RNA sequence: GAAUGUUACCGCAAUAGUAAUUGAACUUAGUACGAGAGGAACAGUUCAUUCGGAUAAUUGGUUUUUGCGGCUGUCUGAUCA
RNA sequence: GCAGUCAAGCGUUCAGCGACAUUGCUUUUGAUUCUUCGAUGUCGGCUCUUCCUAUCAUACCGAAGCAGAAUUCGGUAA
RNA sequence: GUGAACAGCCUCUAGUUGAUAGAAUAAUGUAGAUAAGGGAAGUCGGCAAAAUAGAUCCGUAACUUCGGGAUAAGGAUUGGC
RNA sequence: UUCAUCUAGACAGCCGGACGGUGGCCAUGGAAGUCGGAAUCCGCUAAGGAGUGUGUAACAACUCACCGGCCGAAUGAACUA
C-alpha cells in the first residue's frame, strides 16, 4: 500500500508498466504523464515494474505547463484499460488509462479529476474519492 | 459540541462516515471504533447504521441527503439499500438517482432548507434531489470550484468553504443559503473542509489533525457550544490575527 | 536547520573510526590474489581496495560535517548559544580540521591509485596499497582530539532545547532561586528542579501551555547576579543573550523574603542594571513567595524600591506565591495579554451574513433528553466497542447488522430474501400491494379466455 | 518477517490451539460420530 | 550444526620438498649471520 | 579520455594555441586550463585566436581582438 | 564469477524426479495423528472429480476489506458415492517401520473389485475370493481367530474400501481399492468397529462436512514430454539462436565436467503425485436432496449439474462434496479426500460459509441459461415447438 | 526391462532431495515515552512482493472443428450447390 | 617510507639488537577542488547450477546520551 | 477472364500425377501465422517482424546548378444496383 | 628457577579505626580529599595517604593503603621447561 494509501489493496492487473504514458485525469493542468517508476514494486530479473489502478507512481509531465515540465512528481492511477477481476463476480476495463499527480501522502493537487474514476482507487484513496465527481 | 475523531489512520470523517439531524452513517470497515466514537456523542439518540456503498468505505462521498431523505448512486445495490431503508424510520426518505455523476456526496451540498448542486446536474437529477429533500436548489460553485460537495460544509446553524473562497463569492452564497459562512481550515490546513468533518444542528466530528484555532472557528461559525453563536468569533479576531 | 538538531550521526573516535573503515574494507572487499594472475588483475584488485577505504573514510567525513547545524548563518539565539556552550571558536577549527582531513584523504587516494595503476609486480601494488592505508591512518590519528570533543558536543547538541524564536514565549528572570523554577513549573508541565540551592537549574528549561487557543512556550534560566558583565560565567551569559536575543516578553522575579540573601535592593540594582535588555521586552515584576512576605506589609523606605522600579513605563508588578499557585494563572493571563498586545500592533504595520437574501435549527427530542457519556462511569452505556471487546476485539468479533436494524416485527428479524427466483430477481418484483395487480391481472386473463383469445 | 520455524510464532499458535481451536475440531468430531452411528442405525 | 570445512592434514609431498629447501636456505642464513653458571640450586 | 588527451597535448605542445569563437569568446575561454598552463608551465605561450570572425560584424570582431591584445 | 547478479532459481528441488507416478490413485503419506480420545472415524475417503462450478457467498471476515460482501471463487465438485469397507487391515510398529500383520475381508466381496483383481475380467473364470469366504464356514474360527490376532498385536487399524463406480456416471466398471487408517482410542473398538461396518456402506456426510478443511491428493495431469522451458520456465533465448531458443544455453562449466541435478532439464511433465492441503468445504450435497443446487437464497429446484451435463463428465446422481479452489487431477480421475493432519482451525478455517447463489449454467460453451425453463422463458417458444 | 514358483491387489520404508521468503492495515495508538515536535512494542486479525505446486470456475489469447456467415478473381451454361 | 626519543626485554662476558608508545614531514574558522597526465593490455553481457562469510536485509542478542522514533559498532547467523 | 501491364491467380489446346510410403502429432527444429495492457523500457546497435503500398482528388517546404526536390510532406474516397 | 611474609599468628575470609592543624593554598555560583593548577608542610599512634575508587551542587555517606580484633599454617610475586 505505501505512505499515504489507507488500508490493505487486493492485486489486480498490471497494465502499466515503467514507461507507460497515461493522460491526466486533474485540472493542474498537465496533459499525460510519462511513468519512469512504480511506487511499491517488486524487485525480480528482468521484470519491469508495473502499476495498477490505485497505485501511486512516480511520473514526468511529458505534455503540458512549462513548469511542471523536467521534475518528476508521485501520481495515482485513476483508470486502468485493463481488464481485471473484481470481487464482485465482472471483469471491467475503462476506456483510456489516466492518472492523476499527487505528493508522497496523497493529497491532490488538482481542484477536480475529470471522468470516471476507478472504484478501487477511490476507496483507497480518500483525497480522490473527494476529488472525484464520478466513480465508475 | 466539537468533537474530535479519525478513522482508522484517516482524518477524512466526511469520507467514510456522513451525519444529519436525524440518523448517521459510518463504514464498517476494520472495526466498531467509528461507530463507539460516533455512540460516545449521539448514543442511542439516533439510528447509527453500518453500511457500505458499493462495496466501499467510502459511502460518506457517495452519498447526500437530510433529515427529509437520503440519496445513493446507481452503483449501490439493492441489498445495501434495503438495510439502510430497515435501519432507518419511515420518516426519512430514500431513493435511488440515475445520471452520469455518482458522488453525490461531493456533487450535492446541501442542508434541511437550501441545497447546492453541481452545474451539470440534469434537470431530472436536481428536480428528483427537490422534491425527496424538500430544499431550494441552486446553481452555484463556491470561487469556481465545482466540487461543491467536498469543498464546503454546510448546517442549518452555519457553513464551512475552504480558504480560496473571495469574500464576494462568501458573500454572495452566504445570502443565497441564508446562513453564514466562513473561509477556513480542517485537519491542520487541509483545504478540504467538506470531506475533513462531519456537522448537525448539535454535533460536530473533526479529524484529530484539527488544530484548535480550527476547532474554535468551526464552533464559532457553526454555533455548536452553549451561548457562542458566532459570538465568540470577535474575541477570536485577535487569535487569528496574531496566528494568520 | 533548526529545531532540536537530535538526527545528528554519531562520530566514533579517531582509533574505533580507522579501525571500522579497515575493518569494513577488509571485510567487503576480496582478499585473494596470486602471484600467478595477470598484472592487471592485481593492479585493479588493489587500486579497488584503495579507492574502496578512501571512499569510506569521505562517507564518514561527509556525514560528520553534514550531521552539524553549521553554526554560522543559522540563527542569532541559537548561534550565540552554541558559541557560550562549545566555544565556537573551536568547535569551527575542529570541523574545519575534519574537512581538511577529508581533503587530505581524497588527494592521497587519488594520487596512489595513479602511482598503483602503473605497477610491475605483485611486491611493489601490495607495497602501494598498504603505503596509501598508513596515509589514512596518519591522517585519521591526526584527528583524534577533534572527533572526541565532536562527540561530546554533538551529544550535547542533541541534548539541548529547541526554542523558536519566531513564537510567542515567555521569560523568567531574577536572582537564583527565587521561584523562576517553581513558576516554571506550576505555569506549565514540566521537569525542573525546584530545590532551594544557589543554582537549580544550569541551563534553559522550557514548558508549553495554550492561552486563548495560541501555543506559548516559557522559557526559565539560571539568572543573573550583580557582576558589571566584565567577569561572567557561561551560565549566566546564557540568561543574558538569551533575554537579549528572544522577542519573548521577560518577567523579572523578586523574592522580598530573608531567602535569596541578595536583598530588595540587590534586587532593584540587578533590574536596573539589566533595564537595557528589557526595553523592548513590555517587562513585568512578579513578586514571588508572598504568602511569608506579603509586601502590604513591607516598609515605605523598601516599598521606594519597588516604586522607583516602577517608574519605568512598560514594567508591572505581580504578587503571587510557590504555594498559593492561583496566582501563577494570573501572571500567566497578564503575560500573554501584554505579548498579544505588542504582536498584534506590530502586525499591522470577518464573517458572511444571511442579510434575509422560514428555517430554524432542528433538533430531536431524544437528543435534548439525552444524557452526556462519561468514560469513567461504571454505568455507562455498553459501548458497542466494549462488547466486541469482550467477544475477541476488532478482527474477531462479527458484528451482526441485523440486531439494531429496525423492521415491523422482530419475529422475523434474522430472515432472509431469496433475491432471485428462476430469473426476473425477487427485488425488481417487491412492491406493496401485490394482490390488486395480481387480481387484475387475473380478470384480464378471465376476460381472454371467454373471449376465446388462447384457442 | 517470521518463518514457520519461528519459536514465538509457533508458540503462539500452540496458545491457538489449546484456545477455541481445539474445541472447533472436537465439537465437528463429535457432530461427524452422530452420523457415523447413524449410518449403521439406518 | 552445519560444520563449516576443515583443513586437510595430508602431506602434500610438494609441500615436503618446498619446507626442505626453505630450511636449508634458513640453515645456511643462520649460520652465515652467526659469523656477523647458577651455583647451587635452593 | 578527452582530458587525457588535453593534458597530452599540452604536455607535447612547446607552444599552445587557443581558439576562440567571435560570437562568445569569453565564454570560451576556459580559464580552468589557463592557469594550469600559467602555473605549472609558464614556457608555454598559451596564445589566443579568434576564429569564426566571418560570423560576427567587422567592428565586433574588432572590438573583441582589441579587448583581449 | 559471481553471476554479477543473484536471481532465484527455477522449480523446486524437493519434488524430484520428476517422474510418473506408480499409479493413477496416489497412495497417502501420512494420516492424522490418531486421538486416542475420540470416537472411531473415517480418516478419509475416495471421490472422482465431477468438475468445477463458480460460487458467490457473503463473506464474514472481520478486519479484511470485503466483510460482509459477495466475494466470487471457484470450487471444485467431486464426484463422492457411498463407499462400503470391505476389510481391516492391521498394522504392528516394528523397528524397521510399521508392518502389515494380516488383512480380512467381509466374506463377500462386490464383482466392482473382483474386476480389480483380473486384467481380463472376461476371459476369466471368475474363481473368486470363495474359497477366503468359505473360511466363514459353520465354525468361522479363522475370522475370529485373525481379528483377535489383530487385537492382540496391531497398533494401527487401517479399513479397505472401494468406491462404488457403477453409482459413477464413469464408463469403466472396474472400482479402486484402498486402505485407509482409522482413528480413536480402544483399539479394539477399531476393529469392532470394522467389522460392524463389514459389508455397510458409509456415507461422506459421516466424515465430512461443510467449513471442514480437508486435504486432496490425486495424480496432476500429465501432458508427456514437454519442453524446458514450460517444464520449469526457463527464459527463452532471444531469436533463431543455433541448437534452438527454447532449452536451457548453458548446461556446465569447465569445473566440475559433469551435469549437475539440479540443472533443470527437460523431461516428462504433470501426472505427478501432488499434495494440497487447507482446501475449505463449501457444500455437502446429499443425493437424494432435490433441489442440490439451491441455496437458502435461490431455492429453486435444480441440481448441481451443469446444463447439458459436466464437461467430460456425467449427470451426478449422488452424495457429492464441494471445495473451493482447484484440484490436482483431471475429470474422471479419482481423489483421495483427507483430514489436515493438524489443527487447521484458523479464521480462515473457523468462518461458516454461506453461498448466496450456485452456477448450474452449461460450462459446454459460453451458456447464458442455468435452466432448461429460464432458456425456454427467454427463448420463447420455437418453430419445433408448435 | 529378463531374473527372486507365476499373476494380481494392498502396503512398510533404508536411502536421495526439500522451502517457502519478505513487506504492510487495523487493533493495542495518538497510549508508554514528550516541554513540545513526534511516536513505541507483544498477543488477534487482514492484505500484499518474489518463489514453488496445481486447474480453466470466470476473463483474455490461440483455430484445421476450416463449425457457421460474408468477400475478390476464375471455372462447373444460369440458380442452388 | 625515511630521519629521531624511551626502553618491557635480549645482550662483544651483563659495547650492540630491540616490543608497546612517541616528534618532523606529505591554507586550522566545514572555505573551496573548476587535477581528471601515458594501465600497450583488455572487458562486459544473454541463459543458467553450486559454494564461502570477510553478513546489505530478514532472525536472536550486547555495548552506545539507546527519553521515543531513528541511528552507530559488535556477537552468532548463508 | 481479372486485371495499367509478357505484373499475381483460374480456366482452354497441349503435356504430366514424376520427388520411397504407412500410424500418431512428444520435446527440439525447418517455413508461415495470431495475441489482453505498455510500445524499444530487450539488444553494442530498431538485428528480425510490423507498419504506408494501386487508382482519383486537395495540397506539397528548406535547398538548388532553376533542371530537380516530389509519389516530398500532410489530408478525403474506392463495393453493388 | 629466583625473590618475599610466617605462632614477635603466613594468604584468604568476617567486624573496628581510617584522626586531629584542616573545610591546607589558587581561582568559585557550588570545589569541605575525590571538576580543574602548584604545594603535597607537621602532631598522635597500631595506622591514617592535603587521599585509592562510588556519590552528593556542597558536604554527608560508602569504600581502599595500612593497621587492629576472630579461626588458623603455609601463602604471595616474577620467570623457565
Ligand atoms: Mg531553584
Amino acid at each position: 500500500s505505501g505512505n499515504g494509501a489507507q488500508g490493505t489493496k487486493f492485486r489486480i492487473s498490471l497494465g502499466l508498466p515503467v514507461g507507460a504514458i497515461m493522460n491526466c485525469a486533474d485540472n493542474s493542468g498537465a496533459r499525460n504523464l510519462y511513468i519512469i517508476a512504480v511506487k511499491g514494486s517488486g524487485s525480480r530479473l528482468n521484470r519491469l515494474p508495473a502499476a495498477s489502478l490505485g497505485d501511486m507512481v512516480m511520473a514526468t509531465v511529458k505534455k503540458g505547463k512549462p513548469e511542471l515540465r523536467k521534475k518528476v512528481m508521485p501520481a495515482i492511477v485513476v483508470r486502468q484499460a485493463k481488464s481485471w477481476r473484481r470481487r464482485d463476480g465482472v471483469f471491467l476495463y475503462f476506456e483510456d488509462n489516466a492518472g492523476v499527480i499527487a505528493n508522497p501522502k496523497g493529497e491532490m493537487k488538482g481542484s477536480a479529476i475529470t471522468g470516471p474514476v476507478g472504484k478501487e482507487c477511490a476507496d483507497l484513496w480518500p483525497r480522490v474519492a473527494s476529488n472525484s465527481g464520478v466513480v465508475v | 459540541m466539537a468533537t474530535r475523531t479519525q478513522f482508522e489512520n484517516s482524518n477524512e470523517i466526511g469520507v467514510f462516515s456522513k451525519l444529519t439531524n436525524t440518523y448517521c452513517l459510518v463504514a464498517v470497515g476494520g472495526s466498531e471504533n467509528f461507530y463507539s466514537a460516533f455512540e460516545a456523542e449521539l448514543g442511542d439518540a439516533i439510528p447509527i447504521v453500518h453500511t457500505t456503498i458499493a462495496g466501499t468505505r467510502i459511502i460518506g462521498r457517495m452519498t447526500a441527503g437530510n433529515r427529509r431523505g437520503l440519496l445513493v448512486p446507481t452503483q449501490t445495490t439493492d441489498q445495501e439499500l434495503q438495510h439502510l431503508r430497515n435501519s432507518l424510520p419511515d420518516s426519512v426518505k430514500i431513493q435511488r438517482v440515475e445520471e452520469r455523476l455518482s458522488a453525490l456526496g461531493n456533487v450535492i451540498c446541501c442542508n434541511d432548507y437550501v441545497a447546492l448542486v453541481h452545474p451539470d446536474i440534469d434537470r431530472e437529477t436536481e428536480e428528483l434531489i427537490s422534491d425527496v429533500l424538500g430544499v431550494e436548489v441552486f446553481r452555484q460553485t463556491i470561487s469556481g470550484n465545482i466540487l461543491v460537495g467536498s469543498y464546503c460544509s454546510l448546517s442549518n446553524q452555519g457553513g464551512l468553504v475552504h480558504p480560496q473562497t473571495s469574500v464576494q463569492d462568501q458573500e454572495e452564497l452566504s445570502s443565497l443559503l441564508q446562513v453564514p459562512l466562513v473561509a477556513g481550515t480542517v485537519n491542520r490546513g487541509s483545504s478540504v473542509v467538506g470531506a475533513g468533518m462531519v456537522v448537525n444542528d448539535y454535533l460536530a466530528v473533526t479529524g484529530l489533525d484539527t488544530t484548535a484555532p480550527e476547532l474554535s472557528v468551526i464552533e464559532s461559525i457553526f454555533r455548536l457550544q452553549d451561548a457562542q453563536p458566532e459570538s465568540i468569533s470577535g474575541n477570536l479576531r485577535d487569535t487569528l490575527i496574531e496566528t494568520y | 536547520m533548526q529545531l532540536s538538531w537530535k538526527d545528528i550521526p554519531t562520530v566514533a573516535p579517531a582509533n574505533d573510526l580507522l579501525d571500522i573503515v579497515l575493518n569494513r574494507t577488509q571485510r567487503k572487499t576480496p582478499t585473494v590474489i596470486r602471484p600467478g594472475f595477470k598484472i592487471t588483475r592485481i593492479r585493479a584488485f588493489y587500486m579497488r581496495k584503495v579507492k574502496y577505504t578512501g571512499e569510506g573514510f569521505v562517507e564518514k567525513f561527509e556525514d560528520i560535517l553534514k550531521g552539524f547545524p553549521n553554526i554560522n548563518d543559522v540563527h542569532p539565539f541559537h548561534r550565540d548559544l552554541m558559541d557560550t556552550l562549545y566555544e565556537k571558536n573551536h568547535y569551527k577549527i575542529s570541523l574545519a580540521a575534519i574537512s581538511r582531513a577529508k581533503s587530505l584523504v581524497e588527494q592521497v587516494a587519488r594520487d596512489y591509485v595513479r602511482l598503483l595503476k602503473f605497477g610491475q609486480s605483485l611486491f611493489q601494488c601490495k607495497q602501494l596499497k598498504r603505503a596509501a592505508l598508513g596515509r589514512m591512518a596518519t591522517i585519521v590519528k591526526k584527528l583524534r582530539d577533534p572527533l572526541a570533543y565532536l562527540e561530546q558536543v554533538r551529544q550535547h547538541i542533541g541534548r539541548l532545547p529547541s526554542i523558536d524564536p519566531n513564537t510567542r514565549t515567555l521569560l523568567i528572570c531574577g536572582y537564583p532561586n527565587v521561584g523562576k523554577s517553581s513558576f516554571l513549573r506550576c505555569i506549565t508541565k514540566s521537569d525542573v528542579d525546584v530545590q532551594p540551592y544557589a543554582f537549580t537549574t544550569k541551563s534553559l528549561y522550557v514548558g508549553h501551555f495554550d492561552y486563548k487557543y495560541l501555543r506559548f512556550q516559557a522559557i526559565d534560566t539560571p539568572g543573573i547576579l550583580d557582576r558589571p558583565t566584565e567577569e561572567m560565567n557561561n551560565i549566566e551569559m546564557q540568561s543574558i543573550y538569551a533575554i537579549a536575543h528572544l522577542r519573548s516578553c521577560v518577567l523579572y522575579f523578586m523574592d522580598l523574603s530573608e531567602q535569596c540573601g541578595f536583598t530588595i535592593e540587590a534586587q532593584v540594582k540587578l533590574f536596573h542594571s539589566i533595564k537595557p535588555l528589557f526595553a523592548n521586552k513590555s517587562v513585568m515584576v512578579v513578586i514571588n513567595k508572598t504568602d511569608i512576605i506579603r509586601p502590604e506589609d513591607l516598609d515605605e523606605e523598601r516599598a521606594q524600591l519597588l516604586e522607583s522600579v516602577k517608574e519605568v513605563p512598560g514594567v508591572e508588578i505581580m504578587t503571587s506565591s510557590c504555594q498559593l499557585e492561583e496566582n501563577v494563572m494570573e501572571v500567566r493571563n497578564k503575560a500573554c495579554e501584554k505579548l498579544l498586545a505588542s504582536r498584534i500592533e506590530n502586525k499591522l504595520k470577518h464573517v458572511a451574513q444571511p442579510q434575509a437574501r422560514k428555517r430554524t435549527p432542528f433538533i430531536p427530542e431524544s437528543v435534548k433528553n439525552l444524557k452526556k457519556y462519561d468514560p469513567e462511569d461504571p454505568n455507562r452505556r455498553k459501548l458497542a466497542r466494549d462488547i466486541e471487546a469482550e467477544n475477541g476485539g476488532a478482527g474477531v468479533f462479527n458484528v451482526n447488522l441485523k440486531d439494531k436494524y429496525l423492521l415491523e416485527d422482530d419475529e422475523w428479524k434474522n430472515d432472509i430474501m431469496p433475491e432471485i427466483l428462476d430469473g426476473k430477481n425477487v427485488y425488481d418484483f417487491l412492491d406493496p400491494e401485490i394482490a390488486a395487480k395480481l387480481q387484475a391481472l387475473e380478470e384480464e386473463e378471465e376476460k381472454l379466455e371467454n373471449e376465446g383469445f388462447y384457442n | 518477517a517470521k518463518s514457520l520455524r519461528a519459536s514465538s510464532h509457533l508458540n503462539a499458535k500452540s496458545v491457538k490451539r489449546r484456545g477455541v481451536f481445539q474445541k472447533a475440531v472436537d465439537a465437528r468430531e463429535q457432530r461427524i460420530s452422530d452420523k457415523l452411528k447413524e449410518d449403521l442405525l439406518k | 550444526m552445519r560444520v563449516r570445512k576443515r583443513q586437510s592434514r595430508r602431506t602434500s609431498t610438494k609441500l615436503k620438498e618446498g619446507i626442505k629447501k626453505k630450511a636449508s636456505a634458513h640453515r645456511k642464513k643462520e649460520k652465515k649471520m652467526a659469523k656477523k653458571d647458577p651455583g647451587i640450586p635452593s | 579520455r578527452i582530458w587525457n588527451e588535453l593534458y597530452k597535448v599540452i604536455d607535447s605542445s612547446d607552444v599552445v594555441i587557443h581558439v576562440l569563437d567571435a560570437r562568445d569568446p569569453l565564454g570560451t575561454r576556459c580559464k580552468s586550463v589557463e592557469e594550469y598552463m600559467k602555473k605549472e608551465t609558464p614556457h608555454k605561450h598559451l596564445i589566443y585566436v579568434l576564429n569564426k570572425c566571418d560570423l560576427v560584424p567587422t567592428w565586433v570582431a574588432a572590438a573583441w581582438v582589441k579587448h583581449l591584445s | 564469477s559471481h553471476r554479477k547478479y543473484e536471481a532465484p532459481r527455477h522449480g523446486h528441488l524437493g519434488f524430484l524426479p520428476r517422474k510418473r507416478a506408480a499409479s493413477i490413485r496416489a497412495r497417502v503419506k501420512a494420516f492424522p495423528k490418531d486421538d486416542r480420545s475420540k470416537p472411531v472415524a473415517l480418516t478419509s475417503f475416495l471421490g472422482y472429480k465431477a468438475g468445477m462450478t463458480t460460487i458467490v457467498r457473503d463473506l464474514d471476515r472481520p478486519g479484511s476489506k470485503f466483510h460482509k460482501r459477495e466475494v466470487v471463487e471457484a470450487v471444485t465438485v467431486v464426484d463422492t458415492p457411498p463407499v462400503v469397507v470391505v476389510g481391516v487391515v492391521g498394522y504392528v510398529e516394528t523397528p524397521r517401520g510399521l508392518r502389515s500383520l494380516t488383512t480380512v475381508w467381509a466374506e463377500h466381496l462386490s464383482d466392482e473389485v473382483k474386476r480389480r483383481f483380473y486384467k481380463n475380467w472376461y476371459k476369466s473364470k471368475k474363481k473368486a475370493f470363495t474359497k477366503y469366504s468359505a473360511k466363514y464356514a459353520q465354525d468361522g474360527a479363522g475370522i475370529e481367530r485373525e481379528l483377535a490376532r489383530i487385537k492382540k498385536y496391531a497398533s494401527v487399524v487401517r479399513v479397505l474400501v472401494h468406491t462404488q463406480i457403477r453409482k459413477t456416471p464413469l464408463a469403466q466398471k472396474k472400482a479402486h481399492l484402498a486402505e485407509i487408517q482409522l482413528n480413536g482410542g480402544s483399539i479394539s473398538e477399531k476393529v469392532d468397529w470394522a467389522r460392524e461396518h463389514f459389508e455397510k456402506t458409509v456415507a461422506v456426510d459421516s466424515v465430512f462436512e461443510q467449513n471442514e478443511m480437508i486435504d486432496a491428493i490425486a495424480v496432476t495431469k500429465g501432458h508427456g514430454f514437454e519442453g524446458v522451458t514450460h517444464r520449469w520456465g526457463t527464459k527463452k533465448l532471444p531469436r533463431k539462436t543455433h541448437r534452438g531458443l527454447r532449452k536451457v544455453a548453458c548446461i556446465g562449466a569447465w569445473h566440475p565436467a559433469h551435469v549437475m541435478w539440479s540443472v533443470a532439464r527437460a523431461g516428462q511433465r504433470g501426472y505427478h503425485s501432488r499434495t494440497s492441503i487447507n482446501h475449505k468445504i463449501y457444500r455437502v450435497g446429499k443425493g437424494d436432496d432435490e433441489a442440490n443446487g439451491a441455496t437458502s437464497f435461490d431455492r429453486t429446484k435444480k441440481t448441481i449439474t451443469p446444463m447439458g451435463g459436466f464437461v467430460h463428465y456425467g449427470e451426478i446422481k449422488n452424495d457429492f462434496i464441494m471445495v473451493k479452489g482447484c484440484i490436482p487431477g483431471n475429470r474422471k480421475r479419482i481423489v483421495t479426500l483427507r483430514k489436515s493432519l493438524y489443527t487447521n482451525t484458523s479464521r480462515k478455517a473457523l468462518e461458516e460459509v454461506s453461498l448466496k447463489w450456485i452456477d448450474t449454467a452449461s460450462k459446454f460453451g459460453k451458456g447464458r441459461f442455468q435452466t432448461p425453463a429460464e432458456k425456454h422463458a427467454f427463448m420463447g417458444t420455437l418453430k419445433k415447438d408448435l
